């Protein structure tokens, strides 16, 4: 049968200092055995001063980060400009996930 | 555009009033004459048939006294047709409580459910409402036996005696006349043949002019038996009383 | 699975239901009612799966309720039922159906005699002596096809529970914490405070 | 399909629909509705179009929306009918899931929105109905008068009358109810209100019904007898003289 | 009310005015046709009117091949009538792939008649201005000739004739017929069936024809066709050496 | 787009009129003639094919139509208007009825169906009522003989004779007469020939009648042959030669 | 007759303009914003002694930081309270904190142009505009106190201080003259109360005129009865003078 | 005559005429003014905000779509945004589906078609506001006028709003010189204020009365408001 | 009586639908266009009113392809013409989807006609205000199509619309009478600036700007493609020469 799923390996860490923060992960994505590549990003930069990454089935971790970056685009647009706190940010991506209980977005993710 | 040809069927006149419904009770004010007589052993109605020729067939006819199910029945006033949407419907509600609850339907809550589809057409959807009144005659466990009456505004009222259609004025009056709380149904039937006679736009009041009905709950069995009479009852019932 | 007992005597109907309500490994209410008053002279018992259970006895409440107040009357025990069955019937063939037994013990005021119904998830309705959901039956049913006779009294119809009780008690695997009585009779509807220990 | 905007403005700032509804409402026969210091009364005065009827069955003016709410109005009939049943629905879906029953405001703001919603959604007319909706919110003993209109407006009363010459029984509550001493009885209450309906009824026993809500779903209706016994007292609290 | 002249409904006379109107959009075009049997095939010939010189004569037409047997021809305005054509032709192939034979003409005229019907009893269709002429040479019923028109009538003709002078064609048409006495041009190619059919439309409106003044169509045992205007040339050669 | 008119087309004049209803009896009144009379072992009901051109062919159009095999109805009135009821009630027959019992339906309530449908075309949104009145004449095991008119309102009634359209009066006046309850079929053919002569201004032949009978079970008809409880179709239309020959003994 | 999203030949929408006539005869509200909080007053209008003047609602709360009040036809105003509050709380849902003011604003004028019979724009379905204004004032850490006016045409605008209802023009006027960047919340409820006052019928008093203030510190109050009058009694004091 | 044929925008006038249609563009005539220009990199656009008392604000005229496109408006606001909100999604849409940058020219023939369906549709409305578009993509500069009959045009300038006309005739004989205004944003802004002051009577263009959008080559679409503006006057 | 013309499905007494013509109206009072067909394609131009300079030159298209072999253009209301081609587009794909070979012009144009057609049997909807003449090359030839919003069409040997109609009409019919053999397309690109330049003296206020484009089965290879540079100019040149 079609099996929706898949796994890119990867692994990220997000360590928060006193004034900063940082968000690392590794660099390869595979398939199985096979590595697709040793340089595919994983960890962005979404803007209003947050990283993202939303590590393990790159699909699904891409249409996440591609949702929320678009919620910050219309968070300012709705919001006359508003910067999107952390603490909203994430909220808001509970709320994106959540969406998908019963068809997952099958990741881990990290701000 | 289309709002051109709307006439907006279910607006209120400067005055609160009903256009439609108005000019609906008017149309029926023009139909053969229903009485509805309740007794104290039963009910009759009576009407008096509109459209007639020496060709028109009476035996298998009723354009004015319908069974809604064996413990009521309705005359009608009105458009004919307009009725047997109304009875179909109201059959049909008497069988669901039934299927739902295994008793037969209380009058009062089948009448009550009429009157509502007649309401409905008074508040929405923009059609005409139905030329129809109803004069509803049955009997229930509860109240024993009924009368009720319903016209297109869906309004409906219990009665003693009553009638709808045409002269009514005249009728209620003669009816206020001679009814007495205490009355039988050999009375009523009288009675109600009685009023027929002094307000029929005829001649004479004939058998095939006629439409007799009643609801009797004999004392030697139990079951509330619906009788409508047949042509030569009729004629028969009519030389009792003499107007032969 | 939980206790429902019901036994119609000459002018009242008993029903007796289990305080218990465990959920896996751990018995978390020694104290349910088991029980809805459809109306003054209707109680029906339940029971049956986790939720359904109440949803379905509210729901069937709130109707009942209703309607006594657009008539202003109460309807007979047996057109009660007959509803019940209905919601049930319509259920069993839709995409989650109730999975809830019910047995409704009525006074009816009209005939001045008192009923109980038993009707199952599927619908199926039967009016009866004495009826009982579940496994008790399986007990029951023949204790009572010997002690039951049809002009006991309400306190006779109690101690003929108690028996039933009792050998449910000595019998069945599960402890269900004992019972709650309730008589439905001309007066309405009590529950018997003093079961626990008469 | 049907969705003609019937209620719609005039030049003047006027739905007309909702107005003319107000029209059918002083039409019909006149309600009151006076609380009382533990009571609240509900009369009304009965049509006359032809006599000759069954008292027994008709339905009343003054329904039950629950065992402790009751609700009068004045204008078609009909009309009525459909935002009781929905306020009696109501009633009873609050109580599945709130586990209590309504408060008197809770069903008057329904049943307001109920007809606010009619005069501004497409194929529809407005409820031309007004009402009065008197009782006692759960466990407290403070009377609730409340009245409703078509626009959908809803506010509480001392006391008050809607319906056919409302605006002169109005005249005589407001002389007769001080709010300092609201009649301190359930028998003062319901003279107060037969000495309004009076006024209007003009002198009819079998004119006036008269019911009385108590708290904790007391609510009973006056006997044809009882309310003679008061149109009768109070002929004299005006012939002594 | 006074709008009863808007969309159909009844007049106080018991009329459809739109109806009516409907009708008389169809003389709009002023082109005349006929339909004529021959003993095993049928005739239509309609008068083709090209005024511009920047047109493309070949793509005016008011005939048109609906399925390998049944051909129709409209009289009145295109837009209504070619909004007709397709739906005929939409509903014979329906007939076909459900039925499992070739719709016929008459069940194909009365189907089309019914659609009509409708826009006679709703308000918001408006009638078609248009009136259908359906013919074929049926495999049950043999030459045929349908017509139906915007009150929804539909019934055959022994021969027929459509357009603002369709009572003279008729009325030539009618006394062939009476001189004759059977139902049908008692002639065994469609080619001079065809000539009679234009002699007679000649003889009828007093005119003489040349190519391309008009439309031919022919329809014999499984099959109907348009003539070119060459093989309408050979006709109008032989009629003008017999008359 | 879309049928946005989804209000009534008929609605109440203040004096109470149905304009729209009287309208179609209107247009029913400029219809052709058409009658039906009831015998005690028949009935009849025939009408005159107004060829509209002698070009026209006369058989391919049946204003009298079989709506089950002992069910029939002509009209007066607006002919499309009929066509598409005929079509309507003779699928009724089978979806509220064959298709149900495993029986054709009994007259009175084909007839009650049909009504049904006129009476929709009375208050539905958007529509206007039908132009036409309908004689329909069957039988049926347990009600016998039976002939119904229905008007544009929706409204039918049982006649003993009755005739519709042009003509109505003065035939109504000529069957009341001649009408009597020991009528033998033939007599009744007979009768509405005359009858049908009357309103005929030019040519009355078999060729311009059409008329129609439900009498006797005809099993030459049935096209099969074996099965003991389908007796054959009580409806038969008379052929020209056989209205003819009916013509000659005048 | 004609549609009801129909445009004048002088280029505006009819059921718009003539619903703003409607609102003309509602009971005034007055609001005034200040950098210590906002004032929102309006006259009760009781139109018999028998009401119970407490129980007439035409100041509402959004949320804690946002409140409103009403001047029109009354009725129509419920469902947008709801959406308003919906709105709010619904936003504090998705994003863990308050909605800023014109967001709310702005989301509750979304709806006053839905109106329609089968407008291809979108679903319209209400069947005529809001026959009511509301003036809508709360604070939001981004830009400070606010007061918004609300018509049903869509349109909303910021003012410092805005009059809705009967007494507009003149009250308009008059705050137009007393209004300042430096006032105090006393100050506001004051002339709230002073212009309420004047363009008022019957004489303004603890039951028929109704305060209320939002400010960071308690959020929306509606001022109890008790509090009001020892304002009015402040006021027959402070014009009694000069 | 007229009284007949202007109710809907479902009826031609006896002209060929939509008089909805018409009446909707004079609630644009009776909006404040607005300015658009564009040179060879940028695309600037200067509008007068309105306000209602000396007591509120000035209405907001301007409107980001992306990150690359934006629009000043004239007339009934809501409509603005409806759509505004409407080319906003457009906007979004190519990025997500296509990672393109939408094209004003595109972006032009959208809302063209979006009005069009409000003027030939029963029961709906015409939109009641112009439109000023301004935008830079991979073909430079853009700016394009719109109006509520659904007609758009693209211009090196234009302005629109009461009294109009004064800054589009200006524009109108400017132009040989802002075109040229290559490289230099605060003077086609400059340019832009001095068109729009030619359509002024009030009062001179103030902080709270000026609002200017710029967009370009390395310049995302910014909207300077009030105290950012007075460097402008 | 009147009023007949206030709906746009009504037919009038005279049997005219004066909605459509009123429509025709609207495109008479727009700017003209044409088409001349040729020898193996066809060639489109319309006048493009200069309203101001403040326009910028040669953007604001107004002659539209759809699909890749099909030119269309149309005067009157420049919406009504582009929700046209949003239409033709549409169907066009439907047709290659299903039958895999681009839409035939007959067939396209039929769609055009049966969807503006259809615009005239509802009183909802306005018949559309633009005149249009497209077309361009398929399996067996080049085709010029002109359709009106009554929906009808026809096939043309060459075709205008517009304000400039008459004279361009004019110029067209002395172009087929005096070349009965064909045209090159080469030839028809200029003979289409001319008849442009000539028509635009029926308005011969406000300064134009030319537009051409062309469908040839040898100089485009049977796509259509617009007229640029070298070859606009070569036409922009013969036009203003015969002007004197």
């Amino acid at each position: 049968q079609f099996n929706p799923y898949g796994d890119n390996g990867g692994t990220i860490l997000g360590i928060a200092g006193e004034d900063f923060a940082v968000l690392a992960g590794d660099t390869r994505n595979i398939t199985d055995y096979s590595i697709n590549s040793r340089y595919e990003p994983k960890v962005f930069d979404c803007g209003d001063n947050i990283v993202m990454s939303a590590n393990g089935f790159a699909a699904d971790g891409d249409a996440l980060v591609k949702r929320f970056k678009n919620s910050v685009k219309w968070y300012h647009f709705d919001h006359n400009d508003k910067k999107l706190s952390i603490n909203s940010a994430a909220r808001n991506i509970q709320h994106l996930l959540y969406g998908k209980r019963f068809f997952p977005y099958y990741v881990h993710t990290i701000i | 555009g289309s709002r051109r040809y709307d006439s907006r069927t279910t607006i209120f006149s400067p005055e609160g009033r009903l256009y439609q419904v108005e000019y609906a009770l008017e149309s029926i004010s023009h139909a053969g004459t229903a009485i509805g007589i309740m007794a104290s052993d039963g009910i009759v109605l009576a009407a008096e048939r509109k459209v007639t020729s020496t060709l028109l067939e009476q035996d298998t006819s009723t354009e004015k006294l319908y069974k809604l199910n064996d413990k009521i029945a309705v005359a009608v006033a009105g458009l004919t047709a307009d009725a047997e949407i109304l009875i179909n419907t109201a059959r049909i509600h008497a069988q669901n409580y039934l299927k739902t609850y295994n008793e037969d339907i209380p009058v009062e809550i089948l009448v009550r459910r009429l009157s509502d589809i007649k309401q409905g057409y008074t508040q929405h959807g923009g059609l005409r409402p139905f030329g129809v009144s109803f004069i509803y005659a049955g009997y229930d466990d509860r109240y024993g036996y009924q009368l009720y009456t319903s016209n297109p505004s869906g309004n409906y009222t219990g009665w003693k005696a009553i009638s709808v259609g045409a002269n009514t004025s005249a009728a209620q009056t003669l009816l206020q006349m001679d009814y007495k709380d205490d009355m039988k149904v050999d009375d009523a039937i009288e009675l109600a043949l009685k009023t027929l006679s002094k307000t029929t736009d005829s001649s004479a009041l004939t058998y095939d002019r006629l439409e007799f009905a009643t609801i009797r709950k004999g004392a030697n069995d139990g079951e509330v038996y619906q009788k409508i009479f047949k042509p030569q009852e009729i004629k028969d019932i009519l030389v009792k009383t003499g107007i032969t | 699975m939980d206790i429902i007992l019901g036994i119609r005597v000459q002018d009242s109907v008993i029903l007796a239901s289990s305080k218990a309500v465990t959920r896996g490994i751990s018995v978390l209410k020694d104290s349910d009612d088991k029980t809805r008053q459809l109306s003054p002279h209707t109680l029906m018992s339940f029971a049956g799966e986790a939720g359904d259970t109440v949803q379905f006895a509210e729901y069937i409440q709130a109707n009942i309720q209703l309607y006594s107040i657009r008539e202003d009357y109460e309807l007979s025990p047996q057109a009660v039922s007959s509803f019940v069955r209905q919601e049930l019937a319509k259920s069993i063939r839709s995409r989650r159906p109730y999975q809830v037994n019910v047995l409704i013990g009525g006074y009816d005021k009209k005939k001045n005699k008192p009923e109980l119904y038993q009707i199952d998830y599927l619908g199926t309705k039967v009016e009866l002596p004495y009826g009982a959901h579940g496994y008790s039956g399986f007990y029951t049913f023949s204790l009572l096809d010997h002690h039951y006779r049809p002009d006991m009294t309400t306190e006779e119809g109690l101690d003929l529970l108690k028996l039933c009780v009792q050998e449910l008690e000595k019998r069945m695997p599960m402890d269900f914490k004992g019972v709650i009585v309730k008589i439905v009779d001309k007066d309405g509807i009590r529950q018997v405070d003093d079961f626990q220990a008469q | 399909g049907y969705d003609r905007a019937l209620s719609i403005f005039s030049p003047d700032g006027h739905i007309f629909q909702v107005e003319y509804a107000l029209e059918a409402v002083k039409r019909g026969t006149c309600a009151v509705g006076v609380k009382g210091k533990n009571c609240v009364v509900l009369g009304c005065e009965r049509r006359s179009t032809l006599k000759l009827q069954d008292t027994r069955i008709t339905p009343s003016k003054v329904s039950k929306i629950d065992s402790h709410v009751v609700l009068s109005f004045s204008g078609l009939n009909a009309d009525s009918r459909i935002l009781i049943e929905k306020a009696r629905v109501e009633a009873q879906s609050h109580r599945l899931t709130l586990e209590d029953p309504v408060t008197v405001e809770y069903l008057t703001r329904y049943v307001a929105g109920v007809q606010q919603r009619y005069t501004q959604s497409g194929g529809v007319r407005p409820f031309g109905v007004s009402t009065l909706i008197a009782g006692f919110d759960p466990r407290d003993d403070e009377p609730k008068l409340y009245q409703t209109e078509p626009s959908g407006i809803y506010s509480s009363w001392s006391a008050q009358t809607i319906g056919r010459n409302s605006k002169t029984v109005r005249e005589f509550l407001e002389k007769n109810y001080d709010r300092k001493e609201p009649p301190a009885t359930v028998e003062e209450c319901v003279k107060l209100t037969v000495r309004s309906l009076l006024e209007v009824v003009q002198t009819g026993a079998k004119n006036i019904e008269i019911t009385v809500v108590k708290p904790d779903s007391d609510i009973v209706a006056l006997s044809s007898e009882e309310i003679n016994q008061y149109v009768t007292q109070i002929e004299q609290e005006k012939q002594e003289q | 009310a006074g709008y009863d002249r808007h969309i159909t409904i009844f007049s106080p006379e018991g009329r459809l005015y739109q109806v009516e109107y409907a009708f008389k959009a169809t003389n709009q075009t002023n082109i005349n046709s006929l339909a004529v049997r021959g003993k095993d095939c049928t005739v239509v010939i309609s008068q083709k009117k090209v005024p511009d010189k920047l047109l493309d004569p070949t793509t005016v037409s008011y005939i048109f091949c609906i399925s390998r047997t049944i051909g129709m021809v409209v009289n009145g305005p295109i837009p209504d009538a070619r909004n007709a054509a397709l739906r005929a032709k939409a509903e014979a192939a329906e007939f076909r792939y459900k039925y499992g034979y070739d719709m016929p003409c008459d069940v194909l005229a009365k189907r089309m008649a019914n659609l009509s019907q409708i826009y006679t009893q709703r308000a918001y269709m408006r009638p078609l201005g248009v009136i259908l002429t359906f013919v074929s040479v049926d495999e049950e019923l043999g030459p045929s000739i349908y017509k139906t028109d915007p009150a929804g009538y539909y019934v055959g003709y022994k021969a027929t004739a459509t357009g603002p002078k369709q009572q003279e064609i008729t009325t030539n048409l009618e006394n062939h017929f009476k001189k004759s006495k059977i139902d049908h041009i008692n002639e065994e190619s469609w080619e001079k069936v065809v000539e009679f059919a234009i002699t007679h439309m000649i003889d009828a409106l007093g005119t003489e024809f040349s190519k391309n003044d008009l439309e031919v169509g022919v329809a014999t045992k499984d099959k109907f066709f348009t003539l070119s205007a060459e093989n309408i040339e050979e006709r109008l050669v032989a009629i003008a050496e017999q008359d | 787009m879309t049928d946005r008119y989804s209000f009534s087309l008929t609605t109440f004049s203040p004096s109470g009129k149905l304009g729209q209803i009287d309208y179609a009896l209107t247009a029913v009144k400029q219809g052709v003639t058409s009658l039906g009379i009831k015998a005690t072992n028949g009935v009849v009901i025939a009408t005159e094919k107004k060829s509209s051109s002698p070009l026209a062919m006369s058989e391919t159009l049946s204003k009298v139509s079989l709506l089950t095999p002992d069910i029939g109805a002509v009209y007066s009135g607006m002919g499309p208007d009929y066509r598409v009821l005929v079509d309507k009630s003779r699928k009724v027959a089978h979806t509220s009825y064959k298709r149900i019992y495993g029986e054709y339906p009994p007259t009175k309530l084909l007839v009650s169906e049909v009504a049904k449908i006129m009476q929709e075309a009375t208050q539905s949104g958007g529509v206007r009522p039908f132009g036409v009145s309908l004689l329909i004449a069957g039988h049926d095991e347990f009600n016998g003989f039976s002939l119904y008119q229905v008007d544009p309102s929706g409204s039918y009634f049982p006649w003993k004779a009755t005739a519709i359209g042009k003509g109505s009066v003065a035939a109504k006046t000529f069957l009341e007469k001649r009408w009597n309850d020991e009528l033998e079929l033939e007599d009744a053919i007979h009768i509405a020939l005359l009858t049908l002569k009357e309103s005929v201004e030019g040519e009355f032949n078999g060729d311009t009648i059409e008329l129609a009978i439900i009498g006797d079970e005809n099993p030459d008809l049935l096209g099969y042959t074996g099965i003991p409880t389908d007796k054959g179709p009580r409806f038969r239309k008379l052929t020209s030669q056989e209205i003819n020959d009916r013509l000659e003994a005048l | 007759d004609r549609g009801v999203s129909t445009f004048s030949p002088e280029g505006r929408l009819f059921q718009v303009e003539y619903s703003l006539e409607a609102i003309k005869l509602g009971s005034t509200a007055i609001g005034i914003a200040t950098k210590e909080g906002v004032v929102l007053g309006v006259e009760k209008r009781a139109t018999s002694p028998l009401l119970e003047s407490d129980s007439i609602e035409k100041i509402v709360e959004i949320d804690r930081h946002i409140g409103c009040a009403m001047s029109g036809l009354t009725a129509d105003a419920r469902s947008m309270i709801e959406h308003a509050r919906t709105a709010a709380v619904t936003h504090n849902l998705y994003y863990d904190e308050d909605i800023n003011v014109e967001s709310l604003t702005q989301s509750v004028c979304d709806l006053a142009l839905r109106f329609g019979e089968g407008a291809s724009g979108e679903e319209r379905l209400m069947s005529r505009p809001f026959g009511v204004a509301l003036l809508i004032a709360g604070h939001d850490a981004d830009d400070g106190y606010q007061l918004f006016h609300a018509e049903p045409s869509g349109t909303f605008y910021r003012y410092n201080a805005k009059a809705i209802g009967s007494g507009s023009e003149g009250a308009q006027a008059e705050l137009l003259n007393e209004w300042h960047s430096s006032l105090t919340l006393k100050e506001a409820e004051l002339l709230v109360l002073k212009i309420l006052k004047q363009v008022m019928e019957e004489k303004l008093d603890e039951n028929n005129a109704q305060l209320s203030c939002i400010t960071k510190q308690d959020g929306f109050k509606i001022y109890d009865n008790e509090k009001t009058a020892e304002l009015i009694k402040e006021l027959k004091e402070k014009e009694a003078a000069e | 005559f007229r009284n007949n044929y202007d109710g809907d925008t479902v009826t031609f006038s006896p002209t060929g005429r939509l008089f909805q249609v018409e009446y909707a563009l004079e609630a644009i005539k009776q909006g404040s003014v607005t300015v658009g220009l564009r040179s060879n990199t940028h695309a600037v656009l200067v509008a007068l905000k309105r306000n209602a008392d000396e007591l509120s604000s000035y209405q907001k005229k301007i409107i980001k779509c992306d990150e690359h496109m934006g629009l000043s408006l004239a007339g009934l606001a809501p409509d603005a945004r409806v759509l505004s909100n409407y080319l906003r999604q457009q906007c979004n849409y190519s990025s997500l589906v296509f990672n393109r940058k939408l094209a004003v020219e595109r972006a032009g023939h959208l809302l063209c078609d979006k009005a069009q369906k409000n003027t030939q549709s029963y029961g709906g409305r015409p939109y009641g506001v112009g439109l000023l578009i301004i935008g830079y993509d991979k073909s430079g500069a853009h700016l394009l006028e719109f109006q509520p009959s659904g007609n758009v045009t693209e211009l090196y300038g234009t302005a629109i709003g009461a009294r109009s006309q004064g800054a589009k005739t200006y524009l109108e004989r400017t132009l040989d010189t802002f075109i040229k205004i290559d490289g230099n944003p605060d003077e086609l802004i400059k340019a832009g204020v001095e068109a729009i002051s030619q359509s002024l009577r009030d009062e001179s263009l103030t902080v709270d009365n000026l609002s200017i959008a710029i967009v370009g080559k390395d310049t995302p679409f910014t909207i300077y408001d009030g105290e950012a503006v007075a460097k402008y006057i | 009586g009147t009023g007949y013309d206030l709906s746009n499905s009504v037919f009038s007494p005279d049997g005219r639908n004066f909605q459509v013509e009123y429509a025709v109206k609207a495109v008479e009072n727009g700017t003209t266009s044409i088409g001349i067909k040729c020898n193996d394609g066809v060639v489109f131009a319309v006048e493009k009113l200069i309203t101001s300079k403040l326009l910028v030159p040669q953007k604001n298209v107004k002659i539209q392809v759809v699909d890749r072999h099909i030119g269309c253009v149309y005067s009157g209301l420049i919406p009504d013409g582009r929700h046209l081609v949003n239409r033709g587009r549409e169907e066009a794909a439907s047709f290659k989807k299903l039958y895999k070979t681009p839409i035939p012009i007959p067939a396209f144009a039929d769609r055009l006609g049966q969807y503006v057609q259809a615009h005239t049997l509802y009183n909802s909807v306005r018949p559309f205000g633009v005149s249009t003449i497209f077309g361009g090359v398929d399996k067996n030839g080049a085709h010029l199509y002109m359709l009106e919003p009554s929906g009808s069409y026809w096939g043309y040997k060459g075709a205008a619309t517009g304000k400039g109609r008459q004279s361009a009409k004019a110029e067209l019919e002395k172009l087929v009478d005096h070349h009965p053999e064909g045209l090159s397309a080469r030839e028809a690109v200029k003979q289409a600036a001319k008849i442009i330049y000539l028509a635009h003296e029926d308005n011969k206020e406000k300064d134009f700007e030319l537009e051409i484009s062309w469908c040839s089965l040898s100089e485009t290879n049977g796509l259509h493609k617009f007229v640029k540079g070298d070859l606009l100019q070569e036409a922009i040149d013969f036009a203003q020469k015969e002007i004197n």
